[PDB]
RNA sequence: AUAAUAGUAAAGAUGAAAUAAUAAUAAUAAUUAUAAGACUAAUAUAUGUGAAAAUAUUAAUUAAAUAUUAACUGACAUUGAGGGAUUAAAACUAGAGUAGCGAAACGGAUUCGAUACCCGUGUAGUUCUAGUAGUAAACUAUGAAUACAAUUAUUUAUAAUAUAUAUAUAAAUAAUAAAUGAAAAUGAAAGUAUUCCACCUGAAGAGUACGUUAGCAAUAAUGAAACUCAAAACAAUAGACG
């Protein structure tokens, strides 16, 4: 297969450090609620229970619940993985 | 010629071989006849590119110019090798007036055939002269 | 030289669709044959749908009937062969292409080769 | 005769409007056998219903979002339901990549294309798109 | 006629392009979606972005090995961090 | 010289190969030699290779492809799971013979292919094994069922009289976590040098 | 030469050919008959 | 009951390991994952649609050789043979 | 662009708006059907190929092109003043062509103003055929040739190996050692050497004027001086600033 071998770098890094955490509990709630809203008129039955479990996750804040560490391993290897040239 | 063939045939030997291959079937008309003239066909000239002719051209030019059957590099042969593809390369030409690269190619030919014709005149004068001669220069 | 060849011929008749590529076949080989041409094979292909509707002049083709015509001819001879095939109304698509010779003498079509015998004699056997 | 064989809804979905088209394909029930097979493959179309976001008084600029965009394919699904071309089977396409298309495409999943959506046999792109032709405007400044 | 009727739009489906699929009647927005993926893959949206404006030719290809470079870049870059993360799980 | 020192010497010794030590499709063999060290060895991190290895690995055996390589790292992978599948088929001591009627190839220009079984079993076919209880005809073996049944380090093909529903049924793709017993009937190798073997499940 | 030394000789070309465009008519006059 | 993307199923004839049964083994499977590359000058197949049809996006457009995995000179083979096809009807 | 079909009030544009061969003479969108030019999506890396300009839809013709062997020639070579040929875009002269784009011009916006940036009409031009002309950041800002010098990784081709292995060669590309260098950095050359040609000798004035030659012309080449300064320029450094 075709290898890529980079150049010399200052620092290989991961540019951002997403970190990728899961969406919030509270808000897929209404989103759920707002869903069930757009079907079965404005405010019917079906959607009783929806309501009320948005209403006790939304009772202290807004939201609910309120970073990855991966420069460490490549900052430190960088010097060792790289195909550099002897000095 | 009318039944001159390409690819380093010729067809008194062609006929011979085929003579050959009949008889060997035989041990071992019509028909054999449609065969061989489509054979003739495919060999032929004519239905053959140009280049084909032209590498012929070079063959005839060596064979006459050769001062030994082992040499090909005779500065007389290697002119008369030139001057073939000069000839060829000349008649594209004058096809083909606006293709720059291919006059340029002619012109650094004839310009190397120059150098070599000055060459032989330097080493072997008389030699020169006679070549000189048959290409009509 | 060696030019193989692929014609698209039109069908118009619904139960006998291989009559006009067949006449086709037969004009274009005869032609090849009064001028110093040798024709090898005659490949046929399926009546194989086209990918879009291709249009002649004044027609619409959706289906046709495809076919190798794999024959020796001058390039000259060729070159007035290709125009004929562009000139009549009965094909769709028309294609030559060279086949060279300058390592073998025997070379198969182009389908015959992708398959895996390359000369005519492998075909043959 | 004339038989609706299937319809078709095409979106186009430019930068700054779109353009929301019902359209009965219009079989007749009646010669060479290629010339058959090519007036199947190709049926003639009949328009039921051009729609337009301009249509539902968005003025200008607001007929370039998908609000407006929304709104007018409710509207379009609205008068499927009512002028009565729910019977057989529909075929979506779009154009151009705008954002009511983006806005096209959820009023059709939620509830405002409820009835339409059982009916939708197939959904197919077909966007213009050009090998080489003729050449586009200077790219502008700003 | 006959012909035709027992022809039962068998060009209609393979005459078509890919981009078109049959929708499930259970999930109409798993189609669209596969159809946003395959329009995305073919880069449809990206090169009629493109089309919009003209761009002199030198200019394009600069843009052209700019973008080669950087996708270049991005495949050993992703090479050196897998390097890095076998490393660090064998225990260098 | 030390030429013929090095030739001779442990690392020589070793064949060399570059196949993946990740290696996702079908394993029917061992690629890669086990190298083992002792208890002190991996205490000074030394296994006989180039470098030391890092203090991370604890255990005693490992896999390599390359002594050094550009990245500054030995090639490796800290498992010799070869092994042990190895000697759970030995303790089973189902003897492997070749169900095509051919002569045992240990007995009697260069064929790459495997001689025979690849050397996990020299055991012969005719020995009885006695025990307290007696002479064990059956031989009984726990093994889990996937779906075919894994059995000591082996998947094998299974067999029985009547599918068990309770076992079965009240646990449809949880059947790996409750282990059965199996009686091996016997040990055929293929051409490819999978050890094809058949079980039957007892209850 | 830099971008900025450039635009000087760029300056001067650009006056040279403003005074061009201007002794057009005059340029005309002096050129036919002499 | 459960999916087949979270259970590995063990072939046949194969050996396994403890590992093998678990998650991490199954996301590294996951992880890693013809007669052109067989050796023979794709040129042959512009009379077939088929098989040249194999190296080319839904809608019509050619892979890259990146994607594809050729040899250079021979991915623009194919590319040749491919732009023939759909300059003929067939393609 | 024209025409037909059915269909309904807006359409098109923009930062937001208008003007216009837009639209209640029935458009735009849609579906068909004709014509016209000009362009060439993916593959693509300009990889490669070409002396350089250049050069990626397909085919054919003619031309030229790589490597290794065998044989032959026997220094026939290198460079190259003058000279010669080719030379992007724009421009010009004829004769076709003219869809789209688009200098100019006119109109609408924007703005205090807006001879602009944005929008609309859109002529030269862009296209072909035959020419003229011989310039571009025509750049790798690096003239050509030969001998030589320390490593690694990538591909590409060649040979052997017992077709798929690990080896020997070359070739290119990418990192460097040494060396060179004002440094930036160059890296088989910007290194070590040899050969040949071109060119430079402060900045302004000036590639200007005058003169000459060439061109249908625009122009191209050739190319001074007076006057006036102790300036003028490059690499890098640290700030400030955006
Ligand atoms: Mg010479
Ligand atoms: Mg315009
Ligand atoms: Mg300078
Ligand atoms: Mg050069
Ligand atoms: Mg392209
Ligand atoms: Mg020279
Ligand atoms: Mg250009
Ligand atoms: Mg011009
Ligand atoms: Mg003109
Ligand atoms: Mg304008
Ligand atoms: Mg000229
Ligand atoms: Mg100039
Ligand atoms: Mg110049
Ligand atoms: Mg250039
Ligand atoms: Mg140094
Ligand atoms: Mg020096
Ligand atoms: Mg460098
Ligand atoms: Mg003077
Ligand atoms: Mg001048």
């Amino acid at each position: 297969p075709p290898v890529y071998r980079l150049p010399p770098l200052p620092r290989l890094k991961v540019k951002k450090p997403i970190i990728r955490q899961e969406a919030n509990k509270c808000l897929v709630l209404m989103s759920n609620l707002l869903q069930c809203w757009s079907s079965y008129g404005h405010m019917s039955p079906k959607c009783a229970g929806l309501v009320t479990e948005l209403k006790s996750c939304t009772s202290e804040s807004a939201l609910g619940k309120r970073k990855s560490n991966i420069n460490y391993h490549a900052a430190r290897l960088y010097d060792r993985i790289n195909g550099k040239p002897h000095d | 010629e009318p039944l001159v063939l390409s690819k380093g045939y010729n067809i008194e030997e062609v006929d011979k071989f085929l003579a050959a291959i009949e008889s060997a079937k035989r041990e071992r008309i019509e028909k054999l006849e449609d065969r061989r003239e489509a054979i003739l066909r495919i060999l032929s000239m004519r239905n053959s590119e140009n280049k084909n002719a032209i590498k012929m051209a070079v063959e005839l030019a060596r064979k006459e110019f050769e001062r030994f059957p082992g040499d090909t590099g005779s500065s007389e042969v290697q002119a008369a090798c030139m001057t073939v593809r000069i000839q060829n390369m000349a008649n594209h030409i004058k096809e083909h007036r606006k293709d720059f690269a291919n006059t340029r190619n002619l012109r650094i030919l004839v310009q190397q055939r120059q150098a070599i014709l000055r060459y032989l005149k330097r080493d072997n004068p008389e030699k020169y002269y006679w070549t000189i001669q048959k290409l009509g220069l | 030289m060696l030019y193989e060849l692929i014609g698209l011929v039109r069908i118009t008749n619904s139960n006998a669709p291989k009559l006009e590529a067949k006449e086709l076949s037969s004009t274009i080989g005869k032609l090849i044959i009064q001028n110093r041409g040798v024709v090898r094979d005659i490949v046929p292909m399926g009546i194989r749908y086209l990918p879009k509707i291709m249009k002649k002049d004044q027609e619409k083709h959706f289906r046709a009937y495809h076919f190798l015509m794999l024959f020796d001819s001058s390039a000259a001879v060729q070159s007035e062969i290709l125009r004929t095939l562009k000139k009549d109304p009965r094909v769709i698509r028309s294609s030559i292409v060279k086949v060279d010779l300058d390592k073998q003498l025997d070379r198969a079509s182009s389908l015959h080769r992708s398959l895996g015998k390359k000369s005519i004699l492998e075909l043959v056997n | 005769k004339e038989e609706v064989v299937k319809y078709i809804l095409h979106g186009k979905f430019t930068k700054n409007n779109t353009h929301l088209t019902f359209s009965s394909v219009v079989e007749d029930k009646n010669l060479t056998y290629n010339d058959t097979m090519l007036y199947y493959l190709n049926l003639p179309q009949k328009v039921k219903i051009s729609l337009s976001t301009g249509c539902l008084g968005f003025r200008k600029a607001a007929r370039g979002e998908y609000e407006a965009a929304f709104q007018t394919s409710g509207r379009m699904f609205e008068l499927i339901k009512e002028k009565n071309m729910l019977n057989k089977d529909i075929e979506v396409v779009m154009d151009d990549f705008g954002k009511g298309r983006a806005a096209f495409i959820s009023a059709l999943v939620g509830k405002e294309g409820a009835s339409v959506v059982k009916k939708v046999v197939k959904i197919s792109d077909a966007t213009k798109l050009k090998f080489g032709g003729v050449r586009s405007p200077k790219m502008r400044r700003l | 006629a006959e012909i035709a009727r027992s022809s039962v739009e068998n060009a209609q489906m393979r005459f078509n392009s890919g981009k078109s699929i049959i929708v499930n009647k259970n999930n109409p927005a798993e189609s669209f979606k596969r159809l946003n993926r395959i329009m995305f893959e073919n880069n449809i949206p990206g090169d009629k972005r493109s089309q919009r404006f003209y761009m002199k030719p030198g200019k394009v290809a600069e843009l052209k090995r700019s973008q080669r470079h950087r996708k270049e870049f991005m495949m050993g870059f992703k090479r050196l961090i897998e390097i890095v993360k076998d490393a660090k799980r064998k225990g260098y | 010289t030390l030429a013929e020192l090095l030739g001779r010497s442990r690392i020589a010794q070793v064949a060399n190969n570059h196949k993946p030590l990740t290696y996702t499709g079908k394993k029917f063999h061992p690629t890669h030699q086990i190298i083992e060290t002792k208890p002190s060895t991996l205490y000074r991190q030394e296994w006989g290779l180039k470098s030391a290895i890092p203090s991370k690995i604890k255990s005693r055996y490992l896999v390599y492809n390359d002594l050094d390589t550009l990245e500054r790292i030995t090639t490796f992978e800290p498992r010799g799971g070869t092994q042990w599948n190895r000697l759970r088929f030995q303790e089973m001591g189902v003897p492997i013979v070749s169900n095509i009627g051919r002569q045992n190839p240990f007995f009697k220009k260069f064929n790459t292919e495997i001689i025979g079984t690849g050397g996990l079993s020299y055991s012969l076919p005719g020995k009885l094994k006695n025990s307290p209880n007696g002479v064990i005809q059956r031989t009984v073996v726990p093994g889990r069922i996937l779906n075919l049944a894994a059995i000591g380090g082996f998947v094998a093909d299974v067999v029985f009289f009547q599918s068990p529903p309770s076992s079965f049924n009240s646990m449809g793709d949880f059947i790996r976590m409750k282990t059965f017993l199996f009686e091996i009937l016997e040990a055929s190798m293929e051409k490819n040098g999978s050890v094809s073997m058949h079980a039957r499940l007892l209850e | 030469d830099s971008v900025m030394r450039k635009r000087k000789k760029k300056m001067k070309k650009h006056k040279l050919r403003k005074r061009r465009k201007r002794e057009k008519a005059e340029r005309r006059k002096l050129s036919q008959g002499r | 009951k459960i999916d087949q993307s979270l259970s590995k199923k063990l072939p046949k004839g194969t050996i396994y390991d403890p590992f093998d049964f678990s998650m991490g083994r199954i996301h590294l499977d996951r992880k890693y994952q013809d007669i052109m590359k067989s050796g023979a000058n794709p040129l042959e197949f512009y009379a077939r649609p088929r098989i040249l049809s194999r190296y080319v996006t839904s809608t019509g457009r050619i892979q890259h050789r990146d994607i594809t995995g050729l040899s250079a000179k021979n991915q623009r083979r194919l590319s040749k043979a491919i732009r023939r096809c759909q300059a003929i009807g067939l393609m």
